[PDB]
Order: structure tokens, then C-alpha cells, then sequence
């Protein structure tokens, strides 16, 4: 049951936009809302509006009086001397709650005229006609106007609606909540050479009487929220999908072949999401818009998605096809379960984010294989346990503070830190995988189909929300639908992993009792760490003995420590028979390293990742080597690679080398075995016999049979030896001689890989392989032996580093004339120049990176150069570079770059709270408090980034370096 | 508490079965007055009264075991009860040799393996009681006499 | 841009009972069965009521349930369409397991005492195994009940003919071929309760062939038998502690002695040793209270302790124990622990079964028997073949043996006369062909709507 927090119900909204002026960056328009009051004596009506100048408001064609105030413009007063962050977080939460449409509130308060009170008490319709104007919007709708001359279509100027969550208040007045569903009528009067893309279906396109402008009329009969309404106006090249004909793809001019190749996969994504769920795609059209200077890499609205043009690749670009493919896939998953089925509160957001991430993981499983699915699930679980042990924990479904261990309030999406938002979505889809583990996948897809079918029977009624609230899901409704389809309720699993905000830590060690033939496990939990919680459920453990692989369920109550499980025979060591594996197959194992008295080959605690856990198991090194070689699970091979770094014995070198030589191993395991072999080789110097590690293996796999030092000409058509070939010198460059310097046998090998590179014969580009070669050249740089702080001059230039510097100069200059893909070699060469500057080789001068960060280099070039400037101002304690970065945060045209500068200055801070630095003035505290209070008031993501930066630099209390 | 329901099969003469079938498929409570089933304190004898006409009944044991299976979707079936008795209307006499379906006829005689059945233990208990209430007992395995 | 997961090297290639059944309620799953209740196992007599409407003898008006059946079916369809329209789980109460609603079929058994048999409240599925014809086939003959599956590898002992659909009961206990027959014309189903008689018609009755057991019945005094005995007692004790209303939870010993009266009270004492303490002292004077440190297990842990199929295997064992005990080695072979062990071992390929024997539940040539069977001159050297050929001609040996010239058998036959086929493929092939012929004849007889004379 859904009861509105608003005293009115909104039925229909007309959004008309005229006079989109690109020179002056200005729009004019009106908005006409059709509300039905649910309570009599409505009097004031409270709507949401930011940055719009409200000209006049007429209610039922009668002139009404409005008052506007935004408390989130300046959160705390300018003349308050408070400088602690808890004060700002409480004031910011109160300010966002005072404009919240999820309460009854709002920023624009319109007073109902007196003569309509007899029209409002007996509950009859009210039609509110606001007309407004955006004069020059800061972060409302992004105007990308290039400075080439010509007409606005000839120079490539466009507008798009940017922002996250409820940010539609930034460009027209609305009820900007996900729970106020209404039908829509959208008119946009644009130039005759431009096209206006928006939500709904385009009913017509009429000309103006001078035929210089045309009006696009859109209609949206599926009741969506105001937060799902978008807009993209530009000189877009239109491409109808040749497979599905209601899907149109819009790109920027001169990028039509890239659009043709890139969006050619999307019909398979449509077919997948419509056959695992049994509902068809709910909207009547689908539109993909590719734009410049995007807010996020992929945004999903109702019947529309806005991607950045940096996803567009051609047919000869690999290492970008899977990333763009999965961006399209998660936009479509959010089309199904973020835009059609919406949110009932700010709680129950974990339901939608979990269903979107879970069905996108099912797509990844079918498309890229079960092994890529397991690797992705393991990397998300590691990312979560790292974040939750780092700071507090992520709390899905809080109850309204519920989480007081962290420096922001979780009551609203616009007060969350961006890393918390990312980890929120990540934990939501892993908890949905856990619900699939308890209640099987076919029942899970039946739950999702039951939600979609209720929403689509709801979506066709005309009753103003008598039935339109069946399109809003809640937690209680989701659990009730689960209990309807399965008969089991998941309330212990919901109580543990949703309502409780923690992950578990397992420390395991075993001992084999030879007398009674049992395996005594010893599993203890660390439940006193700040991020942890105590697990009391069951726990699966998989033991591989000589007779095969056996699963055991252990009951781990609070007082439990020793778990005795039984062991089988050892009669497959009496005769040589094959040892049967986890799957149905069996292999020949070399049992010379195994103990004579124990049959068990390896043990895995929680193999299926059925809890949110971090396992620290203490096996013997031969058990880790057997688990690396003969396991049929990629997460166990990865964890054995990760645990073999502590055992540098030559049997582990043989194990990793046998993994590296082995095709029919998953390629991301061999790419990890490269770096593990490099670390082991560095640890057993003065024992290593022959050549450096992986060199003979590289010449055996990727070089000519007649010439060992000449590499084969590039043929990248295998896509697994391409990735292994481009990752093996990067790990090989981490080799170090007893003198702690990279050997001149590996550096010469990398330089010969660079010289003899011929790419005139493959059908794929070479930009990522050459960029990884520059990364391998950067990995070999050891710190220089400066004497008496000698100025870095030609005489003290290392003879090794002169070759590296010549190569990166040649590569960067050739990129200036023949540019690659993603300026990947520019990014790699800027990263390598920063590596050479971090050691004492090149003079520590930020002027090169400051010229590449000037608004104009690839956004990738820009963020690489700004990363180099952030690293410089951390190491050299530069005041003027920090003022340069803070000025670039305040006034840069691209808001993604501002968010990225705040993000990089949070990750690599110039000082922490513990450090005494010269940069801890009262002036810097006043600048950052002014940046939290004012200055970042227009983005909701810059303000949370400024809160994160103030927390990283000065902590939760009063800045110490202050009177 | 819950008590398992006890379902049995009622066999009627064919004309009376047709009248009872028509009255059941009609669905009125008029059938409730018409058809009655008396059960006698023998436990294996009764009257079924169709339209107030008395018919003589015997509750017999069926050779196979039937099970009623209900369903909501006609794909998954849930067992509701076990049927083993039939009140045919018109000890060894209370045992039915045939099964309800056409292929199962003379099942007890032909399609049933002759597992030895011993009822017999009760007679042995009575003999033990006559023993324990005596004073002197004399026994001999005998021959023809 | 492709799969790139070497999946062929890492990975080279269901029954939901009612909530009264998985919770092991005593009416449906009895704690103790006496001798007269073990002789009437799965044949429950018609009991006389002491109190109720049927306890007073005389004309007991029987009742129609037509309106009840269609009202309950319409109500369940409303529940299913309110829950999103998918497939739902309905059997959540004991009152869901009545015969008064839903589509009832009957299922008759061919054997007198099967090795395994379902209790009341347990679920089973109907699978229609259909072997396609060689090359082109129209499609499975459609069937009213069950789901169709295409079986290249015959589940049963014989193999399906091309184009032959065979229905079967499939659950965790057994798998058995069933044959749909129409009901007799004068047979209706009377459901009697304490309140009155109720009548349904039946139209569908299956005949269930010889079961193929999938669960092994334990033997008497086995380790699995005694494990079940104490596990069942522990589950009953935990569910009595859950039902207790006092805090801390307390039970009485003679409730357990009423449920399990054959148990010595020492066994019950030990099951109460861990998890309860006799509070003789004033605090709950003389009460078997739950220990304060003991965490009573949740519902899913108690369900994971004992399975309903283990209870059915135990009931089969104790019923067969009673029948053997009443009838004073051939009978011991026909005991379900032996036959279930034999069939499951034959399905792994350990051993073979003599398909004609004494464990045959028919007593004639129809049906199988599941008992385990073994899985598997001086001058004659100078005869030098040609003269041995002439000698075999002289003795009157038939020309086939003379013709083979394979002397492996020739001189052995000249030795046999002067005194006067491979099991690997051979035996297995012969057993399979005999089983297939027997199965086809049995299916035709057991699917014939032909009237059989009394």
C-alpha cells in the first residue's frame, strides 16, 4: 500500500520548451500541471524548482502568488564560525530534507487563490500554469557549444539533461520524486537543422510559420515520474536499428560509422532481457543518444538512454568492445527495473539496484561465460569487503540516524558520497545473488516477472493512481511476492545482509587426525573489527581428497571452534588411478609433493561465495599448488595465485609457469600468474638459475622460431594470447637485480618489442598493446642515485633512462601526428613521464601536465594530466598547484572533470589529518568550507565530493590547524 | 489439532448411480435429503438410501492402495488421502479381490505375489492366555490320529 | 569479444512436499506403529467414531461438494493471479490436503507390498518419457497429466521403443511406470469424516507398475536405522519444545512416552541430556526445562535433520520386519532392504540382477526380481588339423564344427567325442532384450481397456 506524502495527486504534466538559445545558453518555457487535491483546504501547493526564474504562475487561469526559497544554496550561514564537518552534515541533511518532495515539502510554494477554495474543498481539478526561464544554467541542462564558427548545427552544439536521481528540478518545475507518476506531454521548439530527443513517442513534428524552427511533440502515456524525464537537443545523425525498428540511435555528426558498428549488438541484449523475464520491453520506442562532455558514462531514463561518445569504437578496436557492450547492457537493465518499476521511498532503492545489477550479471554470464561471471562476482565482493572494512559499512534498507559510523547522512541520495553510492549498488546486486542462492533462479525470475506484470497491468489504466502505484515496488511487497512464489521467506537472510550493515571475516586452519581419519577444521571469526559482524548460519566447505571432491555443511554457532568432518580412503595412491575432480572429469596428478598420511589435496571454505566474506585459510604450499593446477573453478585458481606469493619455493614457480603455458586455462588467471611469477622471482634472487622469468616463455609463445629476439608480426585475432602478450612484459618489467635495479636483459627485451612491432597485417588496432609497452617501460624505472641533491642535468642522466626517455618522446610526438584510440599512448606517456619525475630522473616540473590539463586535451588526457598534477602537489607540497586545482574545481566547463579532480584529490590527498604540513592554514580551511557551503551548490556531486575532501583532510572534528 | 480426512469409494447399482450422478452434477442441496448412507455397528454393513429407497451395503477392503491427488495447475499434484475401502451397495467376505480399474481384475489372485500372511497372532495370544491361567501343560507334535 | 572462458575443460558437461509433510506432523507421519497397525500398513480400516454425527447410527445424509470444488478452484486461481500469475505453492495447511477439493486421480498398485510407498501429504510428479521415432517424428502423443520429456536413455530397466510414450510417477522415493485407465461406470468415491459423507466421481485411475527404487530402505538394527530412530526422537523433542508456551520452555516426559512407547526411557533421558534439565527444585518444580545456554534450532535446521523419505524407508523396514516375523531365506531376499540395495547397486553398475527369481512380486513371469547376481591328448597334438578334420568327419560330428576350422574348438570337440558368445556384450545384450520383450507384454496387458472375466 502506497499513501502519498503530498496532499495532492498529479495526473498529467505538459512541458513546453521554446527559444533554446545556444549563444546565450538560455531556454524559455512553461509547465502546466494537472493536480487533484486529496485533502480539502489544500491552500499552499509545494513544487520543486532549482535555477529556474519563475515569471508567472496561474492556477485555473487565475493569478496566484508564489514564494521561492532554496535552503540548499548556502547550507550554513556565512557568519557562523563553525568549522567541524558533523555540523555541516547535519545542516546539509536538514536542508535537503527541507526541499524533499518525499516529505510534503518543496522549494516553490504557490498559494491557491481565495475564489478557488470552494473548488478545492470538494475535491476538483486544479491546472497550474507556471512559465519559467533558465538564464544561464549551472549544471541543470548541459550546453556543449564548440567555438568553431558557422551555424549551431554546423559547429556541433547540443544540449542534454545531466544529473543523478531527482535532478529534473534543475531544468523545469515539477514534483521531483520517484513516487509521483503522471502522464506526460513534451513539446520542444528547436532549430530546423536540429533534432530534439526525449521520452515517450514522437507523435508529430510541425514547422514554424517561417520554417526556420520546428516543434517536436512527444507523448508519454506510460505514467513515469518527473525524475525519469530527459532531453537531448542537437544536430544528431539518426540511425534506425536494422534489426529492431522501434529503436533509433542518435550520434554526433561525423560519427555515424562508429555508431553503426557500436550499436549493432543491442538487439541481442533486448532479446536476452525479454526472454529471461517474460515481459516485452514496456515502452513503445527506445532511443540511444551519444553526446559529448557527459555527466556519467551511461544514464538511463524512461524510454531513453544517454551515453557518452567515448564509448563509440570502430570494428578494429578491441579492449573497448566488452566495456561498451556491458554499458549498453546495464542501461537496458535499468530501463526494465529502474524506470518502469520505480521506487516507493528512498528506502527500497536496494531492491531496484539489486534487480538491475543481478539481471545484468545474468546477461554477463550468458554473453561472456560463467568464468567471466565468477571473476566479476569475486571482484565485486573484494571491492565491497575492502570498502566495508575501510569505513564502517553499507546499509541497504535503513529505517528512519541508522548509520552513524560515517560522515554523511544516508536519508537522501544527494547527501551520499559517490563511493558509497557505487558500493551501495554493488552490495545490492550481491545480496540479490544471495537471495537467488537461497531461492532458486527460476523462482527469482518468476518474482521479477510477477513485478513486471503487475506494473504492466497498472501501466494501461487511466485511474489517477488508484492503480498506478502498483508500478512502485517496496521491500515488503518484494518479500511478499517472493513468499508468494516460493513459500519460503528470506527474513533471516534479509535481517543479516540487508538490515545489519557488515561483512564477515573467516580465519581457518585445519589438522588431519590420522588415527580416526578425520579432518579437524578450526574456523574463527574476527567480529570486533569496525566493519565486521558475526555469522551464525551454515557454511559450505569443499574438500578435495584422493577419492574426489566432497562438500560438507558446517554449523558455525557463536561458541563453535573445532569442526570434525570425515575423510575418505587413500587407495588412489596405492594404484595409480586418476583422481576425480569437482566436475565429472578426472586427471593425473603428481602426488610426490603430497603428504603420505593425509588423503586430502585441498580445502576451500565457502567456495560458492554464499556469504559476504573474506577468507584467510592456512593450507600447505603444495595444497595451494594443487589447487592452482587442477581446480575447475576460477576463483579458487585466483585465490591460490594470491596465496602463492607467500611461498616462493621453486615448486610454486613451476606451478605458475605451468599455468602460464596452459591454454584452456581462463585468461584472467594467466594474467594474474604473470604478476605472481614476477613477485616470486623478485623474492628468490640469488637462487634463480637461468634467464629472467617469462622471457623464454615469451619467446616460445609470441616470437619467431628462427629468431628469438624478433617478435612475430602482430596478429591479434585470438583475443586471449593478445591479452596475455600485452600483459606479460608489464609484469616482466617488475623484475629486479640483487642491486634493486631492473636487469638490462628485460629492458633490452622490452625495447626490442617496441622496435620490431609491425601492425600492417592484422585487422585490429595496436593502441592498447603499444600503450601497455609504455606501461612496461614505466615499470622498469628504479629510483636514481642523486648525489648531494645534484640538479637533474644531462651529465647525471641514467644510461638506461635515456633510452626510455627517447622512446616515450618518440611515442608522444608520433601521437601528436598520428593519434591512436582514446589517446591511449598520450595517457601512457604522461603516466610514464610522471613515473620518471617521481624518481630523480626528470626535473619535477608540472608545466607539461598543466598544459595537457588545459580544457582541450582528451578527457582522458585531461584526467591523466590532472592525476599527475595531484601527485605532484602531494609530493612537492605545492601551494600554487593546490590553488590551481581548487580553481579548476570551481570553474571548469566539464562537470565530470570537476568531480574527477575532487575524487583524485580525495584518493591521493595533499595531506591527511595526522600530517603537519605547510598547507594547513586557516585560509585553506576557509576555502574548503566555502566550497562545501557555497560554490558547489549546483551539482549535488561536487558538494558530496567536497564533503569527502574536507573529511579526508581535516576529519570529523574541528580543523586542528586553526585558532 | 488436525485429523487426516477419511475418504472411501461408494459403489451403487447402475440406475441408482445414474440418479446420484445427475443429482451431484446438478449441485442443489436437494441431493442432501435424497441420498443417505447408514453405517451399522458391525462396521462392515450399511444402508445407502437413494431417494429414500434402502440399498444393502458392505464395506470391503480393496486389494491395491489408491491415493487422492489434488491439483491447482494440473502439473503438480499433492497427495490428500489414502483410499483402501469401498461401500459396495446392491472376514473373507469383506475382502474385495478385484481392483477398481479395468486392467486390475483378479489382482489379488493373479497380479499379487503370495507373501505369507499371519489375525493368526491373536489366536496364539488367546492360546497363551489359556496357558497362563492353567496349572499343568502337556504338549506333543503329533502324527495322523 | 568472444567467450574466452575455457568451459569445456572446467565444466565438462525438486519435489516439494506439503508443509505438514516436511514438518513431520504425527497424523501423517506416525511416531509409533504397533503390530496390528503394522499389519494394516497403508490399508487403514474404516474406524467407528465414538463422538460426532456419524457416531450416532442411522440414515447419514451424504453431501455433494461440486460448489465446494469450483469455489476452491476459483479461489486458488484468484490467489495465483493476485501473486503475479506464476506457479504457486498452495499446500501449506493440513486442510489443504483434503479430498474435498482439487482434481483427484486414483493410483492403484500392482504389487501387494512395495519396497517404498508415499505417506499422506507427500508430492510426486508425472513424467511422460517419449523416445522420438528414427529421423522424423510428429511429436509426443499429448497426455492430460504430467510434463513430457524426451528420453534417449531409458530410465527403467528396459528401453523404450521408437515412438513410445510411457508415463511414470517420479519422486525421491521411487520411479514407476503408470498406465492411465478409465474408471468403472458405477464407482464413486465417498470421503467420510466425523461430520458426514461426501461423494465425488472419479474419471482417471492409473495402474502403477513395478517400482524402481531410488532410496535404500535400511536393514533392521542397521546404523542408518538406529540413526533415524534417535534423529526422529530428537526432532519430536525439539518440536515439543517449540510448542511450549511457558518461558523458559518446558516439556513433560510422558508426552514423549505417549508418542514413543516402545522406547526405553534411558534413550529418551539421553536425548534430553543435551538440551534440557529436570528442574526438580522449586523453580518449575519437577519440569523438563530447556537449558538457558541452549539455542533451540530454527525450523529449517529441524527440517534438515530428518527428511520425509527417510521416514518412509523406516516405515517400509518396520512393516517388512512385522510381515517376516509373522511368517516364521527366500522371503528374506524379498525384504526391501535387500531389494533396494540390489537395485541401486545395479543402477551404479556394481552388479547384475537375476530378473527371474523369487523376489518377483507377481509370482509369475511378469515383473522383475531385484536380487544381486554375479556381475560377470598326446597324439591330438600330432592331429595337425587336416587329419583331425577327417576324424571329425568319421565320428559323425556335424559339418558346422568341421567347417569353422577354428581348431580352438575342433580338437576340444574331437576330445569330447573320444570321451563320449561373449559375456561382456553377450549376457548384457540378452538381459536387455528379455527385459524389453517382458516390458512390452506387461505394458499392453496393464494398459488394455479389455474387460477381464471374474
Amino acid at each position: 500500500g502506497f499513501e502519498s506524502p503530498r496532499p495532492y495527486k498529479l495526473t498529467h504534466q505538459v512541458v513546453c520548451i521554446n527559444n533554446i538559445n545556444f549563444q546565450r545558453k538560455s531556454v524559455v518555457g512553461f509547465v502546466e500541471l494537472t493536480i487533484f487535491p486529496t485533502v480539502a483546504n489544500l491552500n499552499r501547493i509545494k513544487l520543486n524548482s532549482k535555477q529556474c526564474r519563475i515569471y508567472r504562475v496561474r492556477i485555473n487561469d487565475l493569478e496566484a502568488a508564489f514564494i521561492y526559497n532554496d535552503p540548499t544554496l548556502e547550507v550554513c550561514h556565512s557568519e557562523s564560525k563553525q568549522r567541524n564537518l558533523n555540523y555541516f552534515s547535519n545542516a546539509y541533511a536538514a536542508a535537503v530534507s527541507a526541499v524533499d518532495p518525499d516529505a510534503g515539502n518543496g522549494e516553490l510554494c504557490i498559494k491557491v487563490p481565495s475564489e478557488l477554495w470552494k473548488h478545492v474543498d470538494e475535491l476538483k481539478v486544479l491546472k497550474i500554469h507556471i512559465n519559467f526561464s533558465l538564464d544561464q544554467p549551472k549544471g541543470g541542462l548541459h550546453f556543449v557549444v564548440p567555438s568553431v564558427e558557422g551555424s549551431m548545427a554546423e559547429r556541433g552544439a547540443h544540449v542534454f539533461s545531466c544529473g543523478y536521481q531527482n535532478s529534473t528540478r534543475f531544468w523545469f518545475p515539477c514534483v521531483d520524486s520517484y513516487s509521483e507518476l503522471c502522464t506526460w506531454k513534451l513539446e520542444f521548439t528547436v532549430d530546423a537543422a536540429m533534432v530534439a530527443v526525449s521520452n515517450g513517442d514522437l507523435v508529430e513534428t510541425v514547422y514554424t510559420h517561417d520554417m526556420r524552427k520546428k516543434t517536436f511533440h512527444y507523448m508519454l502515456t506510460i505514467p513515469t515520474a518527473a525524475s525519469n524525464i530527459s532531453l537531448a537537443i542537437g544536430p544528431f545523425e539518426i540511425l534506425v536499428d536494422p534489426y529492431m525498428h522501434e529503436v533509433t540511435h542518435f550520434c554526433l555528426p561525423q560519427l555515424l560509422p562508429l555508431l553503426k558498428h557500436t550499436t549493432s549488438y543491442l538487439h541481442e541484449v533486448f532479446e536476452f532481457y525479454e526472454e529471461i523475464l517474460t515481459c516485452r520491453y514496456p515502452y513503445s520506442c527506445f532511443k540511444t543518444v551519444f553526446i559529448d562532455e557527459a555527466y556519467v558514462e551511461v544514464a538511463a531514463y524512461a524510454s531513453m538512454s544517454i551515453f557518452s561518445t567515448n564509448l563509440l569504437h570502430s570494428a578494429m578496436i578491441i579492449d573497448e568492445t566488452p566495456l561498451t557492450r556491458r554499458c549498453l547492457a546495464q542501461s537496458l537493465a535499468q530501463q526494465f527495473f529502474g524506470c518502469f518499476i520505480s521506487r516507493m521511498s528512498w528506502s527500497d532503492e536496494w531492491v531496484l539496484k539489486g534487480i538491475s545489477g543481478y539481471i545484468y550479471g545474468l546477461w554477463m554470464k550468458k554473453t561472456f561465460g560463467v568464468n567471466e561471471y565468477r571473476h566479476w562476482i569475486k571482484e565485486e565482493l573484494d571491492k565491497i569487503v575492502a570498502y566495508e572494512l575501510k569505513t564502517g559499512g553499507v546499509l541497504l534498507h535503513p529505517i528512519f540516524n541508522p548509520a552513524s559510523h560515517l560522515h554523511f547522512s544516508i536519508k537522501h541520495p544527494h547527501t551520499l558520497s559517490w563511493e558509497y553510492y557505487s558500493m551501495f549498488q554493488c552490495k545490492a546486486h550481491l545480496v540479490m545473488r544471495l537471495i537467488e542462492n537461497r531461492i532458486s533462479m527460476e523462482f527469482m525470475l518468476q518474482v521479477f516477472n510477477k513485478l513486471l506484470s503487475l506494473a504492466s497491468t497498472a501501466s494501461s489504466q487511466k485511474f489517477q493512481s488508484h492503480m498506478w502505484s502498483q508500478m512502485l515496488v517496496s521491500t515488503s511487497g518484494f518479500l511478499k511476492s517472493i513468499s508468494n512464489v516460493s513459500g519460503k521467506d528470506i527474513q533471516p537472510l534479509i535481517k543479516q545482509w540487508v538490515d545489519q550493515s557488515g561483512v564477515v571475516k573467516f580465519y581457518g586452519s585445519f589438522a588431519f587426525n590420522r588415527k580416526r581419519n578425520v579432518l579437524e577444521l578450526e574456523i574463527k571469526q574476527d567480529y570486533t573489527s569496525p566493519g565486521t559482524q558475526k555469522y551464525v548460519g551454515p557454511l559450505k566447505v569443499t574438500v578435495q581428497e584422493l577419492d574426489g571432491s566432497f562438500n560438507h555443511t558446517l554449523q558455525i554457532e557463536e561458541n563453535s571452534l573445532k569442526h570434525d568432518i570425515p575423510c575418505h580412503s587413500k587407495s588412489r595412491r596405492n594404484k595409480k588411478k586418476k583422481i576425480p575432480l569437482m566436475n565429472g572429469e578426472e586427471v593425473d596428478m603428481d602426488l610426490s609433493a603430497m603428504d603420505a598420511d593425509s588423503p586430502l589435496l585441498w580445502i576451500r571454505i565457502d567456495p560458492d561465495m554464499s556469504v559476504l566474506r573474506k577468507v584467510e585459510f592456512e593450507q600447505a604450499d603444495f595444497m595451494w599448488q594443487y589447487q592452482l593446477r587442477y581446480e575447475r573453478d576460477v576463483v579458487a585458481q585466483q585465490e591460490s595465485i594470491l596465496a602463492l606469493e607467500k611461498f616462493p619455493t621453486p615448486a610454486s614457480r613451476l606451478a605458475l609457469t605451468d599455468i602460464l603455458e596452459q591454454e584452456q586455462c581462463f585468461y584472467r588467471v594467466r594474467m594474474s600468474a604473470c604478476f605472481c611469477l614476477a613477485k616470486i622471482a623478485n623474492s628468490m634472487v640469488s637462487t634463480w638459475t637461468g634467464p629472467p622469468a617469462m622471457k623464454s616463455l615469451f619467446t616460445r609463445m609470441f616470437c619467431c622460431k628462427s629468431c628469438p629476439n624478433i617478435v612475430k608480426t602482430n596478429n591479434f585475432m585470438s583475443f586471449q594470447s593478445y591479452f596475455l602478450q600485452k600483459t606479460m612484459p608489464v609484469a616482466m618489467a617488475l623484475l629486479r637485480d640483487v642491486h634493486n635495479l631492473c636487469p638490462k636483459e628485460v629492458l633490452t627485451f622490452i625495447l626490442d618489442l617496441i622496435k620490431y612491432n609491425d601492425n600492417r597485417k592484422n585487422k585490429f588496432s595496436d593502441n592498447y598493446y603499444r600503450a601497455e609497452m609504455i606501461d612496461a617501460l614505466a615499470n622498469s624505472v628504479t629510483p636514481a642515485v642523486s648525489v648531494n641533491n645534484e640538479v637533474r642535468t644531462l651529465d647525471n642522466l641514467n644510461p638506461d633512462v635515456r633510452l626510455i626517455l627517447e622512446e616515450i618522446t618518440r611515442f608522444l610526438n608520433m601521437e601528436k601526428l598520428l593519434p591512436s584510440y582514446r589517446h591511449t599512448i598520450t595517457v601512457s606517456c604522461l603516466r610514464a613521464i610522471r613515473v620518471l619525475q617521481k624518481n630523480g630522473h626528470v626535473p619535477s616540473d608540472p608545466a607539461l601536465f598543466k598544459s595537457y590539463a588545459e580544457y582541450g586535451h582528451f578527457v582522458d588526457i585531461r584526467i591523466a594530466a590532472l592525476e599527475a598534477v595531484v601527485d605532484y602537489t602531494k609530493v612537492d607540497r605545492s601551494y600554487e598547484e593546490l590553488q590551481w586545482l581548487l580553481n579548476m574545481i570551481q570553474n571548469d566547463p566539464v562537470p565530470y572533470v570537476r568531480h574527477k579532480i575532487l575524487n583524485m584529490l580525495t584518493k591521493n590527498p595533499p595531506f591527511t589529518k595526522n600530517m603537519e604540513s605547510p598547507l594547513c592554514n586557516e585560509a585553506l580551511v576557509d576555502q574548503l568550507w566555502k566550497l562545501m557551503n557555497s560554490g558547489t551548490s549546483h551539482d549535488w556531486r561536487l558538494r558530496c565530493g567536497a564533503v569527502d575532501l574536507y573529511f579526508t583532510l581535516f576529519g570529523l572534528s574541528r580543523p586542528s590547524c586553526l585558532p | 489439532p488436525h485429523e487426516l480426512e477419511s475418504q472411501f469409494i461408494l459403489r451403487l447399482p447402475p440406475e441408482y448411480a445414474s440418479t446420484v450422478r445427475r443429482a451431484v452434477q446438478s449441485g442443489h442441496v436437494n441431493l442432501k435429503d435424497r441420498l443417505t448412507i447408514e453405517l451399522h455397528p458391525d462396521g462392515r454393513h450399511g444402508i445407502v438410501r437413494v431417494d429414500r429407497v434402502p440399498l444393502a451395503s458392505k464395506l470391503v477392503d480393496l486389494p491395491c492402495v489408491m491415493e487422492s491427488l489434488k491439483t491447482i495447475d494440473k502439473k503438480t499434484f499433492y497427495k490428500t488421502a489414502d483410499i483402501c475401502q469401498m461401500l459396495v451397495s446392491t472376514e473373507k467376505k469383506f475382502i474385495w479381490n478385484h481392483g477398481i480399474t479395468l486392467p486390475l481384475k483378479n489382482v489379488r489372485k493373479r497380479r499379487f505375489r503370495k507373501t505369507a500372511k499371519k489375525d493368526v497372532e491373536k489366536e496364539v495370544k488367546r492360546l497363551l492366555s489359556t496357558d497362563a491361567e492353567a496349572v499343568s501343560t502337556r504338549w506333543e507334535i503329533i502324527a495322523e490320529d | 569479444p568472444w567467450n574466452l572462458s575455457n568451459d569445456e575443460y572446467y565444466y565438462p558437461k525438486i519435489i516439494q512436499h506439503s508443509i505438514p509433510a516436511v514438518e513431520l506432523r504425527q497424523p501423517f507421519f506416525p511416531t509409533h506403529m504397533g503390530p496390528i497397525k503394522l499389519r494394516q500398513f497403508h490399508r487403514p480400516p474404516l474406524k467407528k467414531y465414538s463422538f460426532g454425527a456419524l457416531s450416532q447410527p442411522g440414515p447419514h445424509s451424504v453431501q455433494p461438494l461440486l460448489k465446494h470444488i469450483k469455489k476452491k478452484a476459483k479461489m486458488r486461481e484468484q490467489e495465483r493471479q493476485a501473486s503475479g500469475g506464476g506457479e504457486m505453492f498452495f499446500m501449506r495447511t493440513p486442510q489443504d490436503l483434503t479430498g474435498k477439493d482439487g482434481d483427484l486421480i486414483l493410483a492403484e498398485y500392482s504389487e501387494e507390498n512395495g519396497p517404498l510407498m508415499m505417506q499422506v501429504g507427500m508430492a510426486t510428479k508425472i513424467k511422460n518419457y517419449y523416445k522420438r521415432k528414427p529421423g522424423k517424428d510428429p511429436g509426443a502423443p499429448d497426455c492430460k497429466y504430467g510434463e513430457t520429456v524426451y528420453c534417449h536413455t531409458s530410465p527403467f530397466l528396459g528401453s523404450l521403443h521408437p515412438g513410445q510414450l510411457l508415463q511414470a510417477f517420479e519422486n525421491n522415493l521411487f520411479r514407476a511406470p503408470i498406465y492411465l485407465h478409465k474408471m468403472p461406470e458405477t464407482d464413486f468415491l465417498i470421503i467420510r469424516t466425523r461430520q458426514g459423507y461426501y461423494i465425488r466421481e472419479l474419471v482417471d485411475i492409473f495402474v502403477v507398475g513395478q517400482q524402481c527404487p531410488l532410496f535404500e530402505v535400511p536393514g533392521p538394527n542397521s546404523k542408518r536405522a538406529n540413526t533415524h530412530i534417535r534423529d526422529f526422537l530428537q526432532v519430536f523433542i525439539y518440536r515439543l519444545f517449540w510448542k511450549s508456551k511457558d518461558r523458559p520452555r518446558r516439556i513433560r516426559m510422558e508426552d514423549i512416552k505417549k508418542a514413543f512407547p516402545s522406547h526405553s526411557e534411558s534413550s529418551i533421558r539421553k536425548r534430553l541430556k543435551l538440551c534440557a534439565d529436570f528442574k526438580r527444585t522449586g523453580m518449575d518444580s519437577n519440569w523438563w526445562v530447556l537449558k538457558s545456554d541452549f539455542r533451540l534450532p530454527t525450523e529449517e535446521e529441524i527440517r534438515a535433520m530428518v527428511s520425509p523419505e527417510q521416514c518412509c524407508a523406516y516405515y517400509s523396514m518396520i512393516a517388512a520386519e512385522q510381515r517376516l516375523k509373522d511368517a516364521g531365506d527366500d522371503e528374506v531376499r524379498t525384504a526391501p532392504w535387500n531389494t533396494t540395495r540390489a537395485f541401486i547397486a545395479a543402477m551404479k553398475g556394481k552388479c547384475l540382477l537375476e530378473v527371474t527369481g523369487v523376489a518377483d512380486p507377481t509370482g509369475c513371469g511378469e515383473g522383475f526380481s531385484y536380487v544381486k547376481i554375479p556381475n560377470k591328448d598326446a597324439d591330438l597334438r600330432r592331429l595337425s588339423l587336416k587329419n583331425a578334420k577327417q576324424l571329425l568327419r568319421k565320428f559323425g560330428v556335424p559339418e558346422e564344427e568341421i567347417k569353422k576350422l577354428s581348431r580352438w574348438e575342433v580338437i576340444d570337440v574331437v576330445r569330447t567325442m573320444s570321451t563320449e558368445r561373449f559375456s561382456v556384450a553377450e549376457h548384457q545384450e540378452r538381459y536387455k532384450e528379455e527385459c524389453q520383450r517382458i516390458f512390452d507384454l506387461q505394458n499392453k496387458v496393464l494398459s488394455s481397456t479389455e474387460v477381464l472375466s471374474t
